[PDB]
RNA sequence: UUGAGAAGCUCAGACGAGUAGGCAGGCGUGGAGGUUUGUGACGAAGCCUUGGGCGUGAGCCUGGGUCGAACAGCCUCUAGU
RNA sequence: CUGCCGAAGUUUCCGGAUAGCAGAAACUCAGAUCAGUUUUAUGAGUAUGUAAAAUGAGAGUUUCUAGUGGGCCAUUUUUGGUAAGCAGAACUGGCGAUGCGGGAUGAACCGAACGUGAGGUUAAGGUGCCGGAAUGUACGCUC
RNA sequence: GUCAGCAUCAGUUUUCGGGGGCGGAAAAAGAAUAAGGGAAGGUGGCUGUUUAUAGCCCUUGUUGUAAUACGUCCACUGGGGACUGAGGACUGCGGCUUGCCAAGGAUGCUGACAUAAUGGU
């Protein structure tokens, strides 16, 4: 049971999601259709 | 009351992608929701991008630039029916690319009985030009001494004295 | 605090007005399927403990005292402190000449008789 | 204690008694004073108006 | 009053088989 | 014979119920000249009155009189709802209604 | 606590300010700003005690949503998110604001 | 502040379908011991009554009528209840 | 007469025991353990099994003593099929012990679960009349 | 004792308004006023053309920090309606200033009516 070795070694899950910029000029939005 | 919603969304970067592409599209809902909800839609179905591995980036209504200009509008749309494969073209005279959306959907669930899921809209487009048009009841319209009697006049004070003028 | 009742009619036991041999005393019905028991539609109520009156109030006559059986003079003046908790009622088998004795004492002790007039007259 | 439930959203002198704050609040401030400075980048407004 | 031949309206029985019989229409075409 | 009525002119329609379930407690009162929930506003709060004749002379006078008052409207055609000190009985369904125009808030 | 609340009522100003700043400044830029993903959510149930399968009922249990109408806070998180999806159409739920 | 029938008083919150089953508290009847300075020919018991009142209820009290010799409350006992 | 608690609705072994569900009695336990739940991690084949954060709830045993051991209906997977029905499992649901609103009427449909009431607001379904509520608004189709 | 009407409050609730923040393309328009472009479902003119003896569309400037709609907020505000009044010396939390208060649950002012109203059966 590697598991126990996980605990073993270890010795609060992932928060929503962080605020952060997100660039175009290199990457202009593509319009889409279905 | 439907609204025209832009939105931009992407999946989450990654190792692999780092600079994963940002994809537009202007799509029409009551409200935000329903609008983020249809740009997934149409994402895993075009792009395969799962909803969980993407993110909104921007939603943004977009009004009528022109709102006291009639216009008219072509909308090509995947009509789903009995057979559920089904490419439709049809134009509306107005002035607003949201009514003419909201034409088109009164028009299609009254005539073929398709609902809002099953209608995809491919694309609205502004056909400025009289000669584009394609649909004569349009052409009617774009007539210049365009005069007509009003139909479907038809006019709580029940019981009354007189007999109703339905006329001039 | 007045006098509140929540019910004035009584609990006539089910089909006790069909037959004459059912009294109109409450039975709870043991019939599986009985439909009242159920409490169906439009059916007749059955007693509850929610429909129990105000304990501040039970037992209570409309004019706010409680009816205490008195025999003689002797229970009249036990009631003697409490005469604006407590009405004397006089028993049906008391004779005329006490009940004017049980009469004329309430009246001295300021007692409220419920019956006062009758056998007496 | 507490025989009945007083609202503060409705009873001025129980919501007194709750915030000793709302006495000093003023809701309405004057934050887009002097001038609108109308901040559309031109890159963004030729994709909302595009397609 | 109605000009027609039968009851427009069926028996709950009538319409219960109904649903049975769009039952069969998946065993049809799901199984069957 | 023009110089008296300062009520208006009301009928009785029915109790608040549904379809099956009778609410006698209240009452539906079509107020005549009233054609919407907005128009009812006016009305809410004032005192309506069923008169109504008795053969015994009460008080030396035969007409007897049950009062209630306008609560809340019902529905959209104009109608309101009224409660009376006595529950106005089902044979007054359709019988006319006076509705004073009092307690006055104009 | 009037200190207290001063200083908690100028934060929710000052943050939906400085949310407002960093969308406009995006805005000019040409750029895109996403919000910050809420915290918060906001759960109301929405249907009865009636028909409802084992597994959603244990889930409503442990959002304490015992009875129709009822709604609580919740930390919107893995679990949670996953949660809210299985009684999904039990429930309706959103981020609340601060009148909220 | 008198509100210690401590088996009493008081404050607060939640809850209320319910078969089989389980548990608790009450109503009523014949008789027995105790008690009520108990009721009664100036009317017991019973009966009748579109009289009144009390109890969620089982039931209880009472007015009027009829009636004519006995009966009840409370505490316990008992059962052909 | 009233009140309170309240099932099972069937395994597992030879009609009986064991267990399960419900209570009682007597214990220890709150720096503790649980869960018709979800995440995280490990492997293995979108699921699986194992282990370790979220949320909720005080969580545990022992004795001993009642009642129960059916069925019906429906979904899904699957096994065959047959003029066509259906037949065989599994699965958890609903009824069953349960009234109430709606579906004209109803064992299985849609809502909803019950002390006595006043007020307010809704679900499902509805607003021509019977029938409480728009002979509403807008766009079409149909003789 | 019964039943009424009103007022000032408390609780629950419903229905109309008024004012003001903030947000978005820091609404879109639009209006007025300067450039340029294009034309029509072609006006005056002469079927064909390019603002003239009608005008329209597109872009930009300006008037601008325009307004308005919509969304959101106000510990902003003015009215109408209905139901309820549990509790019973004083404590408490608060507000205005010993006191006063809408602050741990209704009082006040009147009427009428008992030869009846109410509550019954």
């Amino acid at each position: 049971s590697k598991c126990r070795q996980d605990f073993l070694d270890r010795v609060q899950p992932a928060p929503p999601a962080k605020a952060h910029f997100v660039s175009t000029e290199n990457n202009e939005p593509v319009t889409l259709h279905p | 009351a439907l609204k025209e919603y832009q939105v931009v969304g992407r999946k989450v970067p990654t190792e692999h992608e780092p600079v994963p592409k940002l994809f537009r599209m202007r799509l029409f809902a009551p409200n935000e929701s329903v609008a983020k909800s249809r740009y997934w839609y149409f994402l895993k179905m075009i792009n395969k991008v799962k909803k969980a591995t993407g993110e909104i980036v921007a939603i943004n209504e977009i009004s009528e630039p022109k709102p006291l200009k009639a216009k008219v509008f072509g909308i090509w749309i995947r009509y789903d029916s009995r057979s559920g494969t089904h490419n439709m073209y049809k134009e509306f005279r107005d002035t607003t690319r949201v009514g003419a959306v909201e034409a088109m959907y009164a028009d299609m669930a009254a005539r073929h009985r398709a609902r809002f899921r099953s209608i995809r809209i491919l694309k609205v487009v502004e056909v400025e030009k009289k000669e584009d048009v394609r649909r004569n009841y349009v052409k009617q319209l774009l007539n210049p001494h365009l005069k007509f009697p009003l139909p479907h006049r038809r006019t709580k004070k029940v019981f009354a004295p007189h007999r109703p003028s339905t006329f001039y | 605090v007045n006098i509140i009742k929540k019910r004035t009619k009584p609990f006539k036991r089910h089909q006790s007005d069909r037959f004459k041999r059912v009294g109109e005393s409450w039975r709870k019905p043991r019939g599986i399927d009985s439909c009242v028991r159920r409490r169906f539609r439009g059916t007749i109520s059955m007693p509850k403990i929610g429909y129990g009156n105000n304990k501040k109030t039970r037992y209570c006559m409309p004019n706010g005292l409680k009816a205490f059986l008195v025999r003689n003079v002797s229970d009249v003046e036990l009631l003697l402190m409490h005469n604006k908790t407590y009405a004397a009622e006089i028993a049906g088998n008391v004779s005329a000449r006490k009940r004017v004795e049980i009469v004329e004492k309430a009246r001295a002790l300021g007692v409220k008789v419920t019956n006062a007039g009758a056998k007496v007259r | 204690a507490h025989v009945q439930k007083k609202n503060p959203l409705k009873n001025k002198a129980v919501l007194s008694r709750l915030n000793p704050y709302a006495k000093a609040y003023k809701a309405n401030v004057k934050i887009n004073s002097e001038k609108t400075p109308k901040a559309a980048g031109e890159k963004f407004l030729s994709v909302l108006h595009e397609n | 009053v109605s000009l027609k031949k039968k009851s427009k309206r069926r028996t709950t029985r009538l319409r219960s088989r109904i649903e049975k019989k769009a039952a069969e229409s998946k065993r049809k075409q799901k199984r069957a | 014979a023009q110089g008296h009525r300062l009520y208006v002119k009301a009928k009785h329609l029915s109790f608040q119920r549904s379809k099956h379930v009778i609410h006698p407690g209240t009452s539906i009162v079509k107020i005549e000249g009233c054609d919407s929930k907005e128009e009812a506003q006016f009305y809410l709060g004032k005192r309506v009155c069923y008169v109504y004749k008795s053969s015994k002379a009460v008080r030396g006078s035969k007409i007897r009189v049950i009062w209630g008052t306008i609560a809340r409207p019902h529905g959209n055609s104009g109608a309101v709802r009224a409660r009376f000190v006595h529950n106005l009985p089902a044979k007054t369904f359709g019988s006319s209604l006076r509705v004073m125009l009092y307690p006055s808030n104009i | 606590i009037a200190k207290r609340a001063e200083a908690y009522e100028a934060e929710y100003r000052a943050a939906e300010r400085e949310q407002i700043e960093l969308a406009r400044k995006a805005r000019a830029e040409g750029n895109y700003f996403v919000p910050h993903e809420p915290k918060l959510i906001f759960v109301v149930r929405i249907r009865g005690i009636n028909n409802i399968p084992p597994k959603a009922r244990k889930i409503m249990q442990l959002l304490r949503l015992l009875q129709i109408n009822n709604g609580i806070f919740v930390k919107f998180n893995k679990a949670i998110k996953e949660m809210l999806q299985v009684v999904e159409p039990y429930v309706t739920y959103g981020i609340p604001n601060h009148k909220t």
